[PDB]
RNA sequence: CGAUGUCGGCUCGUCGCAUCCUGGGGCUGAAGAAGGUCCCAAGGGUUGGGCUGUUCGCCCAUUAAAGCGGCACGCGAGCUG
RNA sequence: GAAUGCCGGCAUGAGUAACGAUAAAGAGGGUGAGAAUCCCUCUCGCCGUAAGCCCAAGGGUUCCUACGCAAUGGUCGUCAGCGUAGGGUUAGGCGGGACCUAAGGUGAAGCCGAAAGGCGUAGCCGAAGGGCAGCCGGUUAAUAUUCCGGCCCUUCCCGCAGGUGCGAUGGGGGGACGCUCUAGGCUAGGGGGACCGGAGCCAUGGACGAGCCCGGCCAGAAGCGCAGGGUGGGAGGUAGGCAAAUCCGCCUCCCAACAAGCUCUGCGUGGUGGGGAAGCCCGUACGGGUGACAACCCCCCGAAGCCAGGGAGCCAAGAAAAGCCUCUAAGCACAACCUGCGGGAACCCGUACCGCAAACCGACACAGGUGGGCGGGUGCAAGAGCACUCAGGCGCGCGGGAGAACCCUCGCCAAGGAACUCUGCAAGUUGGCCCCGUAACUUCGGGAGAAGGGGUGCUCCCUGGGGUGAUGAGCCCCGGGGAGCCGCAGUGAACAGGCUCUGGCGACUGUUUACCAAAAACACAGCUCUCUGCGAACUCGUAAGAGGAGGUAUAGGGAGCGACGCUUGCCCGGUGCCGGAAGGUCAAGGGGAGGGGUGCAAGCCCCGAACCGAAGCCCCGGUGAACGGCGGCCGUAACUAUAACGGUCCUAAGGUAGCGAAAUUCCUUGUCGGGUAAGUUCCGACCUGCACGAAAAGCGUAACGACCGGAGCGCUGUCUCGGCGAGGGACCCGGUGAAAUUGAACUGGCCGUGAAGAUGCGGCCUACCCGUGGCAGGACGAAAAGACCCCGUGGAGCUUUACUGCAGCC
RNA sequence: GAGCUAGCCCUGGCCAGGGUGAAGCUGGGGUGAGACCCAGUGGAGGCCCGAACCGGUGGGGGAUGCAAACCCCUCGGAUGA
RNA sequence: UGGUUCGUGGAGCCAUGGGGGAAUCUGGGCGGACCACCGCCUAAGGCUAAGUACUCCGGGUGACCGAUAGCGCACCAGUAC
RNA sequence: CGCGGGGUGGAGCAGCCUGGUAGCUCGUCGGGCUCAUAACCCGAAGGUCGUCGGUUCAAAUCCGGCCCCCGCAACCA
RNA sequence: CCGAGGGUAGGGCCCGUGACUGGGGCGAAGUCGUAACAAGGUAGCUGUACCGGAAGGUGCGGCUGGA
RNA sequence: GUGGGAGAGGGUGGUGGAAUUCCCGGAGUAGCGGUGAAAUGCGCAGAUACCGGGAGGAACGCCGAUGGCGAAGGCAGCCACCUGGUCCACCCGUGACGCUGAGGCGCGAAAGCGUGGGGAGCAAACCGGAUUAGAUACCCGGGUAGUCCACGCCCUAAACG
């Protein structure tokens, strides 16, 4: 059947990227909470140009 | 004189459709004044607030002149008369002889070729835009303004009229559509003549789709629903209600006059 | 009750006898034929359909007879639903 | 030592299940330490509106090559999408960006909000939408509309040359738009040819033949040619297009009425460029040569594509913005702009490969899911359907044998057909086209593919229409008529309704419980009630704001009913809603009679009665398509029986019509009638309706239904009642190799006994040790700390005239 | 968190081929003028058959599956809500 | 209405959203309703070290652990997944 | 089986809960009006209060046991 | 070839019959009431319409077969 | 044909006053309605009676008749338009063109039906109050369809002289 997961670079990026997270306090604190947790990557690693 | 069908198919046996003789061969409208792009969208800034909206055809704004008092004087011949996606009524696109092109929503007995005007000057004749003060007592009238300058509101659906009653110092009373009697002040334009369309009533949709053309979403009971959704939700097999007639937020829905009571415009109204 | 699947049906049977038939027999208000009633006896047999989910039962047409009951109202790691 | 404890390890089942589609394999040769699995050749099979080719999304080294086999591969592996290394992705013209706007986002001005933040005209952002200049060939082991070859275009910038008032983010025009049906000419694509090109071929009985086989194009500026789209031309007047315009709009005289002319595309032609089969020979993993000076032509079919902003009809009435033309404003007119010509300048990112899939989404090389375009040929009425097949690509990464039960999938069956069963569940029968021929009933459309029939192949003769061609040939579609041939059978294989009668429910197409319910449920036109005068009612938000609606009573919200026909009775006492400037009560507040506390006092401080005080409730009316409700007991007619009739008690009033043992009927298989050999079902009746009933509508209703019930015909393996055959498993051999479960076990029957159902205790009987294929009675077998039940002063969702609050409104 | 799913907004795409033959139009018939009736034409429709496509009706398989919803046969809709 | 031990309590004090609304030392607040007396303070402007808190960081020590412990990580771990 | 309600002149209902008095309508009887019946008018009769018990000074009435009648309930399995 | 008829399939008309139901006619002395004939005690009749155990009542207009 | 005449003949548009009902303002009280008699009902929450203003619907007093017109059904305030029949005079025109009429077609009171509007008065049904043995009747108080307009059906009658 169709499952959940369907791919979308821009989406990806509108959705999970620094740009957005940084928008909003409840964003920014994720990246807070990221950065002190000591996390490789703080958004998701969206690809291509 | 509405369209009527063979029951060719079922849903075409009831079903029935208006007569657009009076739309004069000029089908597609006119730019320059109008068309606007529309907005179709059945909620606000986020959320539905109305029930049931959406789906049905795209349509085009035609911007019409709800404010005749720009034109004080000058006439306008009357062009065209077409369909308004946007209003039960039909439009007339006249044209001034000032070069402007405006769009009139279209009385019963306009007639292609007419000469039309608006002012105090202003034959009494369908079409022509007064301030009701000096319009004849008794003559029925539309697209009435509320307050001076502040644009027609009052019957401009189709077929509908007021009729002017009486006066009263510096207001003229109104029967409006509804039957309500209101003073209106004397200032306030309103052209001469019924909407016309009047057979707008006698159109029978005829079937469910025709309802989803003009974005009518299936409205459903409460009755069907349940008690988290509505106060008719559930029980079992069927249900005669059990509690006064609600709406889905609680209110009752036969009955319960709804018009707040110290509403300055109190003293202006003397009907239902 | 940290689970003993619960009616009926189908399939497969098997056991009791307080025996429906067939075999043996005493009494009969048993002429004979055919009955009635009790005793002995389970070796084997104990039909096909209409109705109802039905068990059961009432019919239809037969039969030597159309037996009763137990086996977790036998049998769902066998089936049905 | 136990916690269905936690982590780790190793057991058991067990060499057991499986090895991922029943499209399918065989062989010779090569390579290698090793080959069913790699390479090649021949043979065979499968796909072919794909299982073939091209885009997009996603993926991200998976592409090419060399060297490899520990692991990944459900077996093998010399192979690989795997490991190591190196190589590989070339653009002013394709896509995206130095262009535009849509929804939506952001947001100067501004409005709002404890803070965070929310709203928001302008503008900015935002694309499979608009705008927008490259086609064909050749090369790489791997890239090409990118490199190369040919041919052709676009922007800028600088010059010359000739024109003109040039000139804005501003005005106007344009861009610019729906659905269905389409005309004319073309192209793509395809079919055919005695004509042209071409290596070769006579087999196996005959054919050296107008023979078989293969192939007979592509792109292409200017200029034409042919189709077709676009568009009137002047002169006045001018108050509108938010300044100004010569532009645009409007008005008036003229000249056109036409595509005449201007244009603008499509197609054809075109300078030139380029390709070019079978077959044969080679050595590649694959390609190279020759065939070739290849020829490169004529008919015919023909789009859904092109001309395209084409036409007609219809109603539900069909984006914006820039580029583009034109108008003028500031200004500048040694400026600038338009045209022709050279010359120069032309950036950033993507470009590999997979792409219906072993490379994307499903933990997997997973039988699932994934948008757009091309998708040949014959035959079947047509077609994207079906059978075979081009090109192209596969045989699905375990095999070998065997020929048990049993299971899956499939084929046939005597005689009989529903006797099967909850149910004809399943399966059969039927099946396409053409032509005859069709009942009730009906809303006059239907019911209708009703039912039921006949024709269907091939050959010869005669004949009638078109289309392309000149009015003709041919080629191409449609037809008619007459004789004749064969078979069991002529839509000879593949695709392709079983039918009828009759109830119930719902009008109908539709919608739904993604993953057990598709329905009689939801929806639906339509009806009615009701609220709403516009800063509408109502809905979301604390607000601002927004939806309603750029709507205005023929409108919008809410409720119920649910096409349509006929209809929807009586009850306003209770509850609700509506209407009542009276009265009763009623909070803050006003008012102070009167009293109290301290003060030597002036004072200060408290209570505090009358009475004035809203809504609300009470109270008075209305209101049932508002919540709802719509009786009991006696007696009576000249056979009985029954009761039109009377009496009486009660109510706010005591269910009318219509319907009725029902989707309502307990007693119930009510009682009659019908179908049957027989009928707890069904149908028609009666009415004693436990417990119908008139918009939670009543009674009907043609048409409709993968709805539920009853019957019949047709037909059949459902059945009597089974039998045989096929293939995939099952079984044996080789390779790989799990699982839940598991206190330990050396794990028999009976009769007892035991917590009351014992392999394990007693007694007796039976019983050599170990497997394998099978059947499932048991180990109260596995699986889930019972869902039912109860318990817990456990939790949740829902309700209301439970309590207490809150929003909300008054 | 709406890359699944439900609704809506913006902007694109898709639906082979067959039937049936509504209004309208044209002619004729009729009439004072009509209504109306015949042909021919026309191509309407939550019309019909049926692929693609969107579904999921019945049955069988599957049940440590190919699959945490699948496969086979059958079936609904398919110019429209 | 909050705050204080103070939950309306005899309920002051301190802060305050609403209404009314002064005075400048013979002025004003407080000492738990209120009043008299005796006392204490001087609101409606602001700044002010030090003692006090904590431990990402460096150091020191441990009747603290010794790779299932000790930080989740003694190991390129906030990684693989 | 369980629950709660009901038996009163010839008929249908009151009277009980706050025990002492049994009343209402119809009917029946006698008389009148009428030619005659009814209607109407004037007079009158008529109740072991389902039975068994006792509580009281006294029971239709209050309490128990039966007897008929009416109505509701009988669920989760 | 046609062809008596036979078989199959579906229609049209008529006759008979059927639980039950509708009204009708008729049958000396059963029930309820008084509709009409006298101004029949509400003039009657009437087409239509609604309602009622029944005659019938009432609405609308008409009629003289009434003043 | 010419020249006239009378008429509620028909269709559409428009318009007048009387009265009823309702609302509003005034002034005003204790009863008003109604019948055979009553009661329900309306009325101190300010009725009835009276004045003033407003809205709305319907029917047209007097003229008016035993009268007029139409083929009937039927038609009655006034005005205008559109229009049918009709009678008189003059004897000018045509010249037998005439009468009737199965069917057909059109019209057709009232009630009723459909869709929409309208709804003051009246009023089937329905509800109350009396009356009666009982009244689903007659009398009284309320009151819905309907009665009114448009358009479309319906086709009856003591449609009668
Ligand atoms: N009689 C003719 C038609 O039928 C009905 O009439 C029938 C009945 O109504 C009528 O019944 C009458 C009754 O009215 C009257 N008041 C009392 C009388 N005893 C009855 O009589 C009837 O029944 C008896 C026995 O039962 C028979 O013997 C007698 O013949 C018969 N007429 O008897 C008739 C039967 O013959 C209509 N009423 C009458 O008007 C109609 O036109
Ligand atoms: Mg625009
Ligand atoms: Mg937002
Ligand atoms: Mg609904
Ligand atoms: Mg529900
Ligand atoms: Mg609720
Ligand atoms: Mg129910
Ligand atoms: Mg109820
Ligand atoms: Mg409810
Ligand atoms: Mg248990
Ligand atoms: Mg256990
Ligand atoms: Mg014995
Ligand atoms: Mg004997
Ligand atoms: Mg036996
Ligand atoms: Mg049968
Ligand atoms: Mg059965
Ligand atoms: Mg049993
Ligand atoms: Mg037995
Ligand atoms: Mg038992
Ligand atoms: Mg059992
Ligand atoms: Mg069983
Ligand atoms: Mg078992
Ligand atoms: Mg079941
Ligand atoms: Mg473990
Ligand atoms: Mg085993
Ligand atoms: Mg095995
Ligand atoms: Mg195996
Ligand atoms: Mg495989
Ligand atoms: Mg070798
Ligand atoms: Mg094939
Ligand atoms: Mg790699
Ligand atoms: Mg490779
Ligand atoms: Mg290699
Ligand atoms: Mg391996
Ligand atoms: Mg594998
Ligand atoms: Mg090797
Ligand atoms: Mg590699
Ligand atoms: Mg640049
Ligand atoms: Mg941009
Ligand atoms: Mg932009
Ligand atoms: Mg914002
Ligand atoms: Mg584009
Ligand atoms: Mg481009
Ligand atoms: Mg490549
Ligand atoms: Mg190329
Ligand atoms: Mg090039
Ligand atoms: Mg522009
Ligand atoms: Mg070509
Ligand atoms: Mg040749
Ligand atoms: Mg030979
Ligand atoms: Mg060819
Ligand atoms: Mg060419
Ligand atoms: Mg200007
Ligand atoms: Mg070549
Ligand atoms: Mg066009
Ligand atoms: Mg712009
Ligand atoms: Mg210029
Ligand atoms: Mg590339
Ligand atoms: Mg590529
Ligand atoms: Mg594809
Ligand atoms: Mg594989
Ligand atoms: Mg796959
Ligand atoms: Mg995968
Ligand atoms: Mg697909
Ligand atoms: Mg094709
Ligand atoms: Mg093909
Ligand atoms: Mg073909
Ligand atoms: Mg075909
Ligand atoms: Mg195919
Ligand atoms: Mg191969
Ligand atoms: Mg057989
Ligand atoms: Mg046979
Ligand atoms: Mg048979
Ligand atoms: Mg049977
Ligand atoms: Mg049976
Ligand atoms: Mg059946
Ligand atoms: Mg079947
Ligand atoms: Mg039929
Ligand atoms: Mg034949
Ligand atoms: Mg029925
Ligand atoms: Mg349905
Ligand atoms: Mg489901
Ligand atoms: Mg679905
Ligand atoms: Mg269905
Ligand atoms: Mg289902
Ligand atoms: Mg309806
Ligand atoms: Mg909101
Ligand atoms: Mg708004
Ligand atoms: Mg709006
Ligand atoms: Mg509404
Ligand atoms: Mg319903
Ligand atoms: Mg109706
Ligand atoms: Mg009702
Ligand atoms: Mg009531
Ligand atoms: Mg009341
Ligand atoms: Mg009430
Ligand atoms: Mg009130
Ligand atoms: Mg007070
Ligand atoms: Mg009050
Ligand atoms: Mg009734
Ligand atoms: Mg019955
Ligand atoms: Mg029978
Ligand atoms: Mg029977
Ligand atoms: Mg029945
Ligand atoms: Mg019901
Ligand atoms: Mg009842
Ligand atoms: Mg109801
Ligand atoms: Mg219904
Ligand atoms: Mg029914
Ligand atoms: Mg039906
Ligand atoms: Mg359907
Ligand atoms: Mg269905
Ligand atoms: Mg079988
Ligand atoms: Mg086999
Ligand atoms: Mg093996
Ligand atoms: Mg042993
Ligand atoms: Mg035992
Ligand atoms: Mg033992
Ligand atoms: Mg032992
Ligand atoms: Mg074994
Ligand atoms: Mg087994
Ligand atoms: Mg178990
Ligand atoms: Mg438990
Ligand atoms: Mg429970
Ligand atoms: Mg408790
Ligand atoms: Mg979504
Ligand atoms: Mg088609
Ligand atoms: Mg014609
Ligand atoms: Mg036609
Ligand atoms: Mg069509
Ligand atoms: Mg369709
Ligand atoms: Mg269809
Ligand atoms: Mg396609
Ligand atoms: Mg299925
Ligand atoms: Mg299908
Ligand atoms: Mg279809
Ligand atoms: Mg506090
Ligand atoms: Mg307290
Ligand atoms: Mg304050
Ligand atoms: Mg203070
Ligand atoms: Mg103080
Ligand atoms: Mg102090
Ligand atoms: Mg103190
Ligand atoms: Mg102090
Ligand atoms: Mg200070
Ligand atoms: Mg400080
Ligand atoms: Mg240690
Ligand atoms: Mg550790
Ligand atoms: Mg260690
Ligand atoms: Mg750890
Ligand atoms: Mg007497
Ligand atoms: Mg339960
Ligand atoms: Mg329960
Ligand atoms: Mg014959
Ligand atoms: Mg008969
Ligand atoms: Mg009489
Ligand atoms: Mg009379
Ligand atoms: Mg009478
Ligand atoms: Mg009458
Ligand atoms: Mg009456
Ligand atoms: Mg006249
Ligand atoms: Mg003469
Ligand atoms: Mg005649
Ligand atoms: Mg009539
Ligand atoms: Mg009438
Ligand atoms: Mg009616
Ligand atoms: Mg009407
Ligand atoms: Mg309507
Ligand atoms: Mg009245
Ligand atoms: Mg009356
Ligand atoms: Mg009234
Ligand atoms: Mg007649």
């Amino acid at each position: 059947m169709k499952r959940t997961w369907q791919p979308n670079r821009r989406k990806r990026a509108k959705t999970h990227g620094f740009r957005a997270r940084m928008r909003t306090p409840g964003g920014r604190k994720v990246l807070k909470r990221r950065r002190q947790k000591g996390r490789w990557r703080l958004t998701p690693a969206v690809r291509k140009r | 004189a509405v369209k009527k069908f063979k029951p060719y198919t079922p849903s075409r046996r009831f079903m029935t459709v208006a007569d657009f003789s009076e739309i004069t061969k000029t089908e597609p409208e006119k730019s320059l004044v109008k068309p606007l792009k529309k907005t179709g969208g059945r909620n606000n800034q986020g959320r539905i607030t109305v029930r049931f909206r959406g789906g049905g055809h795209k349509r085009l704004y035609r911007i019409i002149d709800f404010k005749r008092w720009d034109k004080v004087g000058i006439p306008a011949k009357v062009a065209a008369i077409e369909y308004d996606p946007n209003r039960s009524a039909r439009i007339a696109l006249l044209h001034y002889v000032d070069g402007e092109k405006r769009y009139i929503i279209a009385p019963d007995g306009l007639q292609v070729g007419q000469q039309v005007v608006a002012g105090p000057d202003a034959p009494i004749q369908v079409g022509n835009a007064l301030p009701l003060r000096f319009i004849p007592v008794g003559t029925v009238v539309h697209a009435v303004e509320l307050e001076p300058k502040k644009g027609a509101k009052l019957a401009r659906a189709a077929g509908t009229s007021a009729q002017i009653q009486g006066r009263e110092g510096d207001y003229v009373i109104l029967r409006l559509p509804s039957g309500e009697l209101r003073k209106v002040h004397g200032e306030c334009y309103a052209t001469v003549g019924a909407v016309g369309n009047a057979d707008h009533k006698n159109i029978v949709l005829g079937k469910a789709g025709r309802s989803r053309w003009l974005g009518r979403r299936p409205h459903v009971r409460g009755a069907a629903m349940n008690p988290v959704d509505h106060p008719h939700g559930g029980g079992e097999g069927r249900a005669p209600r059990g509690r006064p007639p609600a709406s889905p937020w609680g209110w009752q829905t036969k009955g319960l006059k709804t018009r707040k009571r110290r509403k300055p415009s109190s003293r202006f109204i003397i009907a239902r």
